[PDB]
């Protein structure tokens, strides 16, 4: 292991020979008889060379990022030592991001960009990183080869990446490149009710279940509110009061209807105050380009509503409305445009259609999502895989019972039928709640690996004239990576051994709304320029 | 089931100059023991474009908290005026007060500051160069908006 | 009526009627006149046996109701100073006509309707078979009448021929019953006076008779001592209950509610709900499931104690009796999601190991008797697997359907597709059509289906509409109907097997939630094993007996305007 | 100083239509056991003229009777009517209650009972014949009249 | 949600001789008012070998019922010897309390009798016929049996 790594950086086997052993390539002619015969013996050590990779540069990084009157040196690529052993690893680090064989592309970019804003050391023998100007000069050597991701993102981290002084010390070129980025960015009913005591019965729950709303719209962000205390003894007489006249499917439509209006939702004053407002609800901020399942925002009303109502009758019925809505959203047509001749008269029937693709997507991820918060809550708890053994009584009680939605079917259909970035990302935050013990079902094994083969197979490189648009492909990697950096993901699962998707259906607005954790990137520039300013 | 929860806040110095150093009364109920020292912040957000202006006005370490209805006080440096820009030194903009525990935050009681002239010339004729000697800083008390996340209490 | 008159002037024959009504293939023998007169009626097929069915329920109307010193008194030492127990103010003739076969009236009209019943309900034309045979016993038990235009039944010699008649072509049925019900009908006064030959066969069948836990289980150590404690709680309130649940006035919530809700927290809290189902279904089946002379006495007496409802027919809706009953609700109070659904999951675990035994039954080779225990160990393992997956399916059936259950008859015809379409996407709690579908092609069929009865009986009204239960439901019906008992291919049912199958599909099909016309809607091995005997079914189908009483009752009522006492108040 | 001390007598069923029996629950005190026998015996006034058309309902034995606070309930049967003499037993007459003890009475009580009709024409029109088919007796006032004599309790 | 709820029954001098007649007062609690009469029932067991020997006492009518918590009793008349057989007649046999409401029946609190013989010589040498004269009743009024059914209390 640690030999293959040493083999590796004192060139005997070049890092493209490698990195194509890693990828399981088949073999071809071009091979080389002497890295042929090496990489083939160590095949028994593969599987496991990239992440101690992995975790060498984490330890390594721990001396020149804090934990995991004084100057400011500033960085210059000039005093640089062992500049040859840096570049080779850069360069490995590179083909492996490349080459999807890190689960998140978004937390490797992280991670480069933490090196490349690195502000002080803290207090193979030889360190690889014996000061700022190593490591600076590894990030900037790594990320010139990642452009088409970084030109993508957000017209503002693309500014503060191009004001970056360490960018221009050290690669004027990609800063003339993501200059001319940012340049171009900113160019841019009396029978439903049987009977009739039942009815008016169902008059008033919606009274109080709306006036409970009211009351937490009014004082959800107040110090010291607590979702309990304020409303859980209203909301069980709400859930025994529906129960005793059997109304929970009135009531379960009327709630999924509200959730879904709800959550999906001078004049230079109002535009900032609208980005300050953006500002108050901003992500947990602690860090991590792959945090934990949450309910932001309005969402979250609901969630802790569940959480309250602890009523079998209501989750039930809400299961099944949640299950019947996402099946009928999956099925939409979307007839996407047809990219026929370049007229701009067209225009707004372009953003219609996306506009349409956009809500639906958005909808099945916030539908989605409470199904797996609700199908799992019985088993979802602090208690990780009981052991290697003595486990098989639980698989056999938890294998029984089937799925509440049929998720494996749907994910082969979509994949089948290439729509892909229409079942996916809800099937992700579906999965996104499971428990410990659910990634071990012969089910849900075979859903993993179906991801896992879908996320192999989706390259940030290659273009055969129409196979998948590349900002489909961010979105659709960015979310698969996060599922599998979730802890109830095991780590070992990922290192074991026409259409709408065709069609661009995916905009910048799309992609930071569905994954509201690529914006770390600009954070981590904006801290550094704090920083170098306090 | 966080230990440490956190009720009303009362800003003191709600009208002030823009010099004038910030001042916040957080009564926080902590439940149980803990086993480290919370790390309280203020981010002043100095120009609402973009993160690149904002202000780390001081951090604190405290953690003398056995369970019960605790108090302190904030007092932090007001923010350099020369880092702010123009445009937003003039208009309204947002004072967030975060809370850090293992280095992981759990709260961002936030607050809504405005940024006035006092004298009606000014207002009248608002300056091309901002002057901060003469800007008036009030604190919008009666509307926070609080955020809240799940973070895991263990031992270690 | 015009079919029914029809067939009483004898123009179209009873057995051609009733081949035809069956679907049978029409063979070279059909008669020209009357194939074309059943041709010709088809139209009003599929209605004629219940038809038939409402028509002697009407006509029944008038044969049953409707549709110097003295004592001394010890007083009772209960002075309890309490209550009213308090001071206060300054205080300081109608004859029994017996039935006669001489008074008879339109006696080939009778004849004729009697033999028309008994041939539908010995071809499973009818539903549920006992519901007719104790209409055919209330019918024998008629005291007096109460104040196609003549009615059928003029007086209780009218009846009484037309429930002997009826009686007379079912012996097996009777033959196979209770030694008790035997003994009734054997002394029954009405059948010597109608039918000598039958009452003492049944004598001679009566006769025949009387001749005969760890560390490593638990994760982490909290959890563990938290289970234990809860444990015994649960153990401390199944105690509490087994003292007290006889007692007048013991409400099981007020008693039980706040502790079975704050165990159910403390456990949801620490994550151990598997192991406290796995103990509740342990102790369900250990429970459930489970001078000489005087302690035969006072077993009597306790099951007289104990027998079901009076008032239910041979029908009785779907109960929890005994020890069940604590369990049921167990489950109502705690009305945890978290519980529910570990308990669905155990009990169908339990039900899928259980229901696929192999239990091999004894090779019937050679008449020797020293293989004696062989045979008992056998049927006893058998009659214990089917009771405890009766109970596990029962308890399944109760939670899955929970939550849809209410007094919510079908909405109305139309309008309600988007109901089925709300309830048609959660796939079942437990496979039980493909469960069904096995049991029935490998023939265990006396396993498979009581069990399947059970879990259905807790269905809810609009569990008949959906597809797959729809199929079930026909599967079933298929099966019912292909179970007569008269017939025999040289090994394919033993008879017990046959009664108790169709004893059970037809209370299923008796019950209000499946709908009435569902069942008149348009159509080796454990099985042929001696596996079930006459303690088997009366255990799985406790109404039979209703029979007996019946019986017994005229006995008593044989021998014997009520009062109008005014509660008092408070 | 008495062995016995009667401490109420509820009425049962006191809205009922006629041949309904009488029934009362009877709470009496016991201080010291004594040997012999109480007699409980009912009494309904037939006609208010005399005492030869009063008939005896019946007339119960009671023992043993141990110390402490005993009771019991009476069921008495509907007078005859074969001796009533006229439509004067529907006037409001009384039934009272009597203990013999050692053979001597020590207690009356006075219940007066409206003997009332059921039909509504059978007040606006009543029968001279005494009709039975519909009566309202048992009706009792509840007035505890208790006329307490000096029985003599000897020893033998 | 039973319309009508049952609450502690007490037997009347549950020591009597076998012609004795039965009292029972049962405390039922009815919570809204009902439209019809509740029917209770006396259900003797001759015989334990079978129903068939079974004597209904009497059956009353209890009514109207209006909500509240309400009493009352049930005396019956004694069971007729003649019916009884000869073995079960000196034995343990039991006495159903049975009730129901629209035909149905949701309650049936039961009670273990016996029935023993007072003076020693009759004990030490049971006469081959029973002589009902001097045999005693006692009804076991500490163990009470009760059953209770679910039943659907509608209007109509």
């Amino acid at each position: 292991m640690a030999a293959v790594l040493e083999s590796l950086l004192r060139e005997e086997v070049s890092v493209a020979a490698v990195v194509r052993w890693i990828a399981r390539s088949t073999q071809g002619s071009e091979d080389n008889a002497g890295e042929a015969a090496a990489l083939s013996s160590l095949r028994a050590l593969r599987k496991e060379f990239v992440p101690f990779l992995l975790n060498f540069l984490r330890e390594q990084s721990s001396r020149v990022l804090p934990q995991g009157s004084l100057t400011d040196e500033p960085a210059d690529p000039a005093r640089v030592s062992s500049r040859q052993r840096l570049e080779l690893v850069a360069l490995v680090y590179s083909s492996c991001i490349a080459e999807n064989l890190v689960p998140n592309l978004f937390l490797e970019l992280f991670f480069v960009f933490q090196l490349l804003t690195a502000r002080r050391m803290v207090t193979l023998e030889s360190p690889l990183f014996q000061s700022i100007h190593d490591c600076v000069f590894f990030a900037v050597q790594v990320l010139e080869c990642h452009f088409q991701v970084l030109s993508n993102l957000d017209k503002g981290t693309l500014k503060l990446l191009a004001e970056n002084e360490r960018l221009l010390c050290f690669s004027p070129a990609l800063q003339g490149r993501l200059r001319a980025a940012y340049e171009g960015s900113v160019a841019v009913n009396r029978a439903n009710f049987s009977s009739d005591r039942a009815f008016h019965t169902f008059k008033k729950q919606r009274d109080v279940f709306y006036e409970v709303l009211r009351e937490w719209e009014d004082h959800h962000e107040e110090p010291g509110w607590d979702f309990e205390k304020g409303l859980g003894s209203r909301i069980r007489a709400m859930m025994g009061q529906l129960s005793a006249a059997c109304s929970h499917s009135h009531f379960v439509r009327l709630f999924q209807k509200q959730l879904l209006q709800m959550c999906q939702s001078g004049a230079d004053k109002l535009g900032r105050l609208w980005r300050l407002q953006e500002r108050l609800m901003a992500p947990q901020s602690s860090g991590g380009p792959c945090p934990p399942p949450t309910f932001p925002g309005c969402q979250g009303f609901f969630r802790d509503f569940i959480l309250s109502a602890s009523s079998f009758q209501f989750n039930q019925h809400l299961m099944d409305s949640l299950s019947l809505k996402i099946q009928e959203l999956n099925g939409l047509a979307l007839p996407q445009h047809e990219p026929n001749d370049e007229d701009g008269e067209s225009d707004v029937d372009w953003q219609g259609e996306r506009k349409q693709f956009a809500v639906v997507l958005l909808s099945l991820r916030l539908l989605a999502k409470f199904l797996g918060f609700v199908a799992f809550l019985p088993y979802r708890g602090p208690e990780p895989p009981p052991t290697g053994e003595l486990q098989d009584s639980i698989l056999a009680l938890r294998s029984q019972v089937p799925p509440v939605l049929d998720v494996r079917t749907l994910l082969q259909r979509g994949l089948q039928a290439r729509r892909a970035v229409l079942t996916v990302p809800w099937l992700v935050e579906f999965l996104s709640f499971a428990d410990h013990v659910v990634p071990l079902l012969e089910y849900y094994r075979d859903i993993f690996t179906l991801l896992l083969r879908l996320h192999r197979s989706l390259v940030l490189s290659q273009e055969s004239e129409g196979k998948m648009c590349f900002l489909n492909k961010l979105l659709l990697l960015a979310v698969l990576g996060w599922l599998f950096q979730i802890p109830t993901v095991p780590e070992d699962l990922f290192f074991l051994e026409h259409g709408l998707d065709n069609a661009p259906v995916v905009d910048q607005q799309l992609l930071y709304t569905c994954c509201p954790y690529i914006g770390e990137l600009r954070k981590l520039l904006a801290s550094w320029v704090s920083g170098s300013s306090g | 089931m966080a230990k440490v929860q956190v009720n009303n806040v009362v800003v003191l110095d709600n009208p002030s100059p823009f010099y004038n150093p910030f001042q916040f009364e957080i009564t926080f109920e902590c439940i149980e023991d803990l086993s480290e020292d919370l790390e309280w912040k203020i981010i002043y957000v100095g120009s609402a474009e973009s993160e690149e202006y904002d202000q780390v006005l001081d951090s604190v370490l405290v953690g003398p908290v056995p369970a019960g209805r605790h108090m302190f006080v904030f007092q932090a440096d007001a923010p350099n005026p020369g880092l702010i820009p123009d445009a937003d030194a003039v208009g309204v903009t947002v004072v967030l007060i975060t809370c850090t525990y293992r280095g992981q935050e759990f709260i961002r009681v936030g607050y809504y500051v405005n940024n006035e002239y006092t004298e009606t010339e000014l207002r009248e004729n608002p300056p091309v160069k901002p002057d901060f000697s003469k800007l008036q800083r009030n604190i919008l008390a009666s509307n926070p908006r609080v955020t809240r996340f799940h973070i895991n209490w263990e031992d270690n």
